[PDB]
């Protein structure tokens, strides 16, 4: 079954690539397992955009 | 820590978890016992090792205080012996079990502000700390420990105590029923060391399968649930079937001899008493909690009963953590690091100017 | 100049023979070394020009001399191998300008031996640490050329002059003057591997608060640890290493456990000196278990980063050390066990079995009495197999290790004779267990067993002469028999009921409670050495009484009586020889106890058990 | 637990270069923004509006592929709801389309010559890159060749 849930997540990756998100492979695996707990994705949209900005203040 | 640090103290009935805020593990973990012989004045590992020349009492047994001397003594040995910090340089967050009366909170802060005199404190409930690790403000939390159990609905980050169902379950009652059934099977059991061995084998060796009926029939025809255990004491006891038959009080409560309802029936009647508009919202993030994660494997069966409860045309979004016994701890560990939590934190000025009852309104 | 050719020749020749992997080392083209035009460093009337023209012409010519080229006026006479640049200045230059020229030419002197470092020392033959050292002294010439370019733009507008130039090049004689010392120390003498990485740790104890030079030396040594971290990422976490150009502390060989890896003393850095032994031990433990099946990879293998001396990278070596020896020990003790193996050594050498010995002694008694080099080796393997499955010593799975041990010596191998004391057991040890327990152990076990064999041997003869003699009146050989049985019974009472079996029970837990092979090899060598040194076989004073005691025991039992020459069915002249044997035996026994007392206890304490002829005579 | 996975999300958007203690403090800004929403039409129509936004900007088969890929995604449901919120939050030919000299049973439509004009833009885009390169190499050196000396060197500034 782990081959099927792999191929569906691979299909999940490309449609977030042509919509030009900043999420990569590992951030998508994190976000999918976080949504599977029952975490509201409408707030995850805010925490990723704030974290990517505060990251640039360090560099 | 990373800013001005705080203190977190988890006053429970199975164990006392202490440490400074911003540490993901507790800086000290002691068992929940009082001194003064039945050491001279000590709480910890040494007091539990010398239980047979000391007394064992819990400060909060179900959410009521048995003795003011006992509660102040266990708090006093938490703050002064378990951690040894200065009260002026660290404010303390205290906890109370879900569904606890307001006067107990007043008596709690009355001890904390008189015996140690800190300039700031906080009193919180346990379910809000459990949910705040789960990164939400909404859910149903089923806490099942060794002296307390509550199915707590929590909506808007404020648990409504009118809709929390209180259930008295204790691990002492588990160990008691184990002693009765070992005597029914025929076994010498009259002292403390075999109580320690029997609690050890129920915490670590005991098995809980996903089905009750299949494994019981198979182990009744030929025990494949047994495994030989030869301790360093040199004592040999095993049976697989009976230790899996003992915690049946989760499904059918009359096996342990308890008078109140079983755990699935409890969350089922509780969600019957949840509002119909809030039912899907509480079910959208439902969490496992409680100390019964000491043997992992109980979780799959718990998720199965929660799936059988609510419909299956709704896709469950159940938050399933590996560890859920340090939930009260990790709540304060995240929470005191944020500066938004400091606006609900109570100072000494409001405690002296506006009485004790303001800690019920400002901290929650 | 010329030395570098010889240095390249010796380095390539040393690299080739030391390793066997096939040697085809790359060498960069010859024209880079022949020609000076891949290397950085390298008139008009002056008597008619006025002073302002002199300042402008000089500041231009100086801007040229700053890089590896010469200006319009001043040119360079040959360098030849000196590390400073010398020039043929234009005559009649002003004595006021000449001093500033002499302050600015030491900048070019500290550039000259920097381009010659990059253009020689980047090769693999000098070690692949100097490769990366000359790739981080490659950056500084880039900064140099950037500064020289901005000054020319200033000169075109008439806005460059001598004082401004002297201000701009004073940090350019404060970061490149640093290079003119380190560069002329690393080249001078051979420097490979970790010795250079300590040589750039030398001025981290000097410049830690300067911040002009401190950052430069830290930059240089963070760009020399990058190749060393690569081989450190192999040898620490797996037993495998690949060492291409000997940039590492441990010289890679291909011959096992004491034949493959050694630390060479000029490849070590200072901040791993305390932990060099731990590095060697870890890699050997991981390698020796990869041959006998199991996984080789360590779970922690996270990348290695530079910190000033204190362990945050010299930290993971301890979590490798506390994994490698313990997964190795946990493999060894339960799969091809050494704990049962030691018990099977104890089973035979320490004569735990009674089955094995009385079966083997009875079936081969005739052959055992026959002298050596009259013996037949296949007939002993015959009878040895006969004793094995006849006995209950046929129940261990390590029984096959016993072999015939013929030695035509009777402690002549120590620095003809009777066959029973020329027959021993050879117990072979397995090759995965050879790393801990070896041949040198088995020789000491053999000497213990020989010393023991003599005592059980004289007991059997005393006992047979006692039953064969029975008279009902005679008691004369009976008291002599009692007297020798006293000593040769009490010695092995004492030894294996006291010295060995409870201490062996302690040892069987102590080796399981060790943390590494080093602790096991310590405890075992202590026990074995001390328990052999306790015996009366050999001492620092040798105690020759014991040998003569055993010989006259043999004389009493068979070579005087011959079982009372079959009058068990002389003239009592043999009773006088019995009495003389008694006085000789008592004299030697008192000699042994007295010699033990004078040199600086138990055999004295229990022969005189409760005082039983505690006096018989005194010395003097 | 889940609190560790929020810090793993904090580790993903951080590229590797304090610097493990900046992480635990950015973890707080992640928690302070997680509870801002918590303080204060199915899935598939939201696919149709973005497919529309594509199809107005030309390039028809690309919308036809995005709908096919979300069709097997509708055959885990909570993560596409995140994907519709993030759109542009990241960084800011074959000869079988417009050719009839090849194919097997190739159809006929006559000339179009309104994609031949976007076949001149197919060259203008190549020219706009190789002119941007000659714009990005003369600027990166005029910014260093013009200043007072000691602006390209940190060691002169000490």
């Amino acid at each position: 079954n782990l081959n099927a849930v792999r191929e569906t997540m691979d299909v999940l990756l490309e449609i977030s690539r042509i919509l030009n998100t900043g999420l990569d492979m590992e951030t998508l695996s994190i976000c999918v397992r976080l949504c599977e707990q029952g975490i509201n994705p409408e707030a995850l949209s805010s925490v990723i955009k704030e974290l990517r900005k505060a990251t640039e203040a360090l560099k | 820590d990373d800013d001005i640090a705080a203190l977190v103290v988890d006053n429970g009935s199975g164990m006392c978890k202490a440490g400074f805020a911003g540490d993901d593990a507790p800086r000290a973990v002691f068992p929940s016992i009082v001194g003064r012989p039945r050491k001279d004045s000590y709480v910890g590992d040494e007091a539990q090792s010398k239980r047979g020349i000391l007394t064992l009492k819990y400060p909060i047994e179900h959410g009521i205080v048995t003795n003011w001397d006992d509660m102040e003594k266990i708090w006093h040995h938490t703050f002064y012996n378990e951690l040894r910090v200065a009260p002026e340089e660290h404010p303390v967050l205290l906890t109370e079990a879900p569904l606890n009366p307001k006067a107990n909170r007043e008596k709690m802060t009355q001890i904390m502000f008189e015996t140690f005199n800190t300039p700031a404190m906080y009193v919180a409930i346990q379910a809000v700390l459990s949910l705040y690790a789960s990164g939400r403000t909404t859910g149903i939390v089923m806490d099942s420990g060794d002296g307390v159990t509550h199915t707590v609905p929590i909506y808007e980050g404020y648990a409504l105590p009118h809709a929390i169902l209180r259930l008295d379950l204790a691990g002492r009652d588990l160990t008691d029923y184990l002693m009765k059934i070992l005597t029914e099977r025929g076994y010498s059991f009259t002292t403390t060391a075999e109580r320690e061995i029997v609690r050890d084998i129920k915490e670590k060796l005991c098995y809980v399968a996903l089905d009750f009926e299949q494994e019981m029939a198979t182990a009744a025809s030929s025990s494949s649930l047994e495994k030989s255990y030869e301790l360093p004491d040199g004592q040999v006891i095993t049976i697989g079937n009976e230790r899996f038959r003992c915690p049946e009080a989760l499904f059918q409560p009359s096996f342990l001899g308890m008078e109140s309802c079983g755990i699935h029936e409890t969350t089922f009647n509780s969600i019957m008493k949840c509002d119909v508009d809030i039912r899907k919202d509480l079910y959208a993030n439902t969490v496992l909690s409680g100390g019964t994660t000491m043997y992992p494997g109980i979780a799959d069966r718990m998720q199965k009963e929660i799936t059988a409860l609510a419909p299956s045309t709704m896709k469950i979004k159940i938050i399933a953590p590996p560890e859920r016994k340090y939930s009260v701890w990790i709540g304060g560990s995240i929470l005191a690091s944020l500066s938004t939590f400091q606006q609900m934190w109570i100072s000494k000025q409001e405690y002296d100017e506006s009485g004790p009852s303001i800690v019920h309104r400002k901290c929650f | 100049l010329q030395q570098s050719l010889e240095l390249k020749r010796k380095m390539l020749r040393d690299k080739q023979n030391k390793k066997n992997s096939g040697q085809h080392l790359p060498i960069f083209p010859a024209w880079v070394y022949e020609r000076p035009a891949l290397i950085g460093d390298f008139a008009l009337p002056i008597g008619t020009l006025p002073l302002a023209s002199q300042e402008s012409a000089v500041v231009e010519d100086l801007l040229y001399v700053l890089v590896g080229v010469d200006g319009r006026y001043v040119s360079a006479q040959p360098l030849a191998g000196r590390q400073s640049r010398t020039f043929l200045v234009d005559p009649n230059l002003d004595l006021s300008i000449r001093e500033l020229v002499h302050r600015i030419l030491p900048v070019a002197a500290s550039y000259s031996a920097v381009t010659r470092f990059i253009e020689e020392k980047s090769s693999f033959e000098y070690g692949q640490v100097n490769h990366a050292l000359a790739a981080a002294m490659r950056t500084l010439v880039k900064e140099h050329l950037i500064l020289v370019s901005q000054l020319e733009q200033l000169h075109r507008q008439g806005l460059l002059s001598l004082q401004k130039l002297w201000f701009y090049i004073q940090p350019a004689m404060r970061t490149m003057d640093i290079l003119a010392s380190l560069a002329t120390s690393v080249d001078k003498g051979e420097c490979l591997g970790g010795s250079t990485l300590s040589l750039l740790h030398d001025r981290s104890f000097s410049y830690t608060g300067d911040s002009q030079a401190q950052e430069l030396c830290l930059y240089l040594t963070k760009a020399a640890s990058a190749p060393y971290f690569e081989v450190l990422e192999k040898w620490i976490y797996r037993g495998i290493i690949h060492d291409p150009y000997s940039e590492f502390m441990v010289e890679e060989h291909e011959l096992y456990w004491d034949q493959r890896y050694t630390i060479v003393q000029q490849q070590i850095p200072s901040f791993l000196q305390k932990m060099a032994d731990k590095i060697l031990s870890t890699g050997k433990y991981l390698n020796v278990v990869r041959e006998c099946g199991h996984d080789v990879t360590c779970p922690v293998a996270k990348e290695i980063i530079y910190t000033l001396k204190e362990r945050a990278y010299v930290e993971q070596i301890e979590k490798a050390f506390n994994y490698a020896s313990k997964v190795l020990l946990d493999f060894l003790m339960e799969e091809k066990e050494l704990v049962a193996h030691l018990r099977s050594i104890k089973r035979y050498f320490l004569m735990d079995q009674g089955d094995f010995f009385v079966h083997f002694m009875d079936l081969a008694e005739e052959e055992l009495r026959k002298p050596v080099e009259d013996i037949t080796p296949p007939r002993l393997e015959a009878l040895l197999e006969l004793a094995l499955r006849m006995s209950t010593a046929n129940t261990d799975p390590f029984k096959d290790d016993l072999k015939i041990d013929l030695m035509p010596h009777d402690l002549i191998t120590q620095l003809a004779l009777s066959g029973l004391e020329a027959f021993s057991f050879d117990y072979i040890v397995k090759w995965p267990l050879s790393l801990i327990i070896n041949r040198k152990a088995l020789t000491r076990y053999q000497m213990l067993f020989r010393h023991m064999f003599y005592c059980k041997h004289v007991e059997r003869q005393l006992c047979s002469v006692w039953i064969s003699n029975k008279a009902q009146w005679f008691a004369g050989a009976f008291t002599l028999r009692q007297r020798m049985l006293n000593f040769v019974q009490n010695i092995q009472y004492y030894m294996m009921f006291e010295v060995m079996e409870p201490t062996w029970h302690i040892l069987e837990k102590n080796l399981k409670s060790a943390s590494n092979i080093d602790d096991v090899l310590g405890h075992h060598t202590g026990f074995l050495d001390t328990c052999l040194k306790d015996c009366m076989l050999t001492n620092p004073e040798l105690l020759k009484v014991f040998s003569k005691l055993m010989s006259v025991c043999v004389m009493f039992t068979n070579c005087m009586q011959k079982f009372t020459q079959s009058m068990k069915l002389l003239v009592s002249g043999f009773e006088a020889t019995i009495n003389k044997f008694d006085k000789n035996f008592s004299a030697h026994l008192l000699d042994l106890l007295a010699r033990l007392s004078i040199y600086s206890a138990s055999v004295i304490s229990r022969l005189d058990f409760n005082g039983f002829y505690t006096e018989r005579l005194e010395r003097l | 637990s889940i609190t560790q996975l929020f810090d793993d999300l904090c580790e993903a958007l951080l590229p590797a270069a304090n610097r493990k203690r900046a992480k635990r403090s950015l973890k707080k800004v992640a928690y302070n923004a997680l509870f801002t929403n918590l303080f204060q039409l199915p899935a598939r129509n939201k696919i149709l509006m973005l497919s529309f936004d594509l199809r107005v900007g030309g390039l028809g088969p690309k919308a036809d592929r995005l709908e096919e890929l979300v069709e097997e995604l509708e055959a885990v449901g909570s993560v596409l709801d995140l994907l519709v919120q993030l759109a542009g939050s990241g960084p800011p030919r074959d000869y079988f389309l417009n050719n009839k000299h090849v194919g097997r049973n190739v159809p006929y439509s006559g000339y179009d010559c309104d994609d031949l004009s976007v076949f001149e833009m197919d060259v203008q885009s190549l020219i706009s890159r190789e002119e941007c390169l000659c714009h990005s190499m003369i600027q990166e050196t005029l910014q260093v060749m013009e200043a007072a000396p000691g602006t390209g060197l940190p060691t002169v500034g000490l």
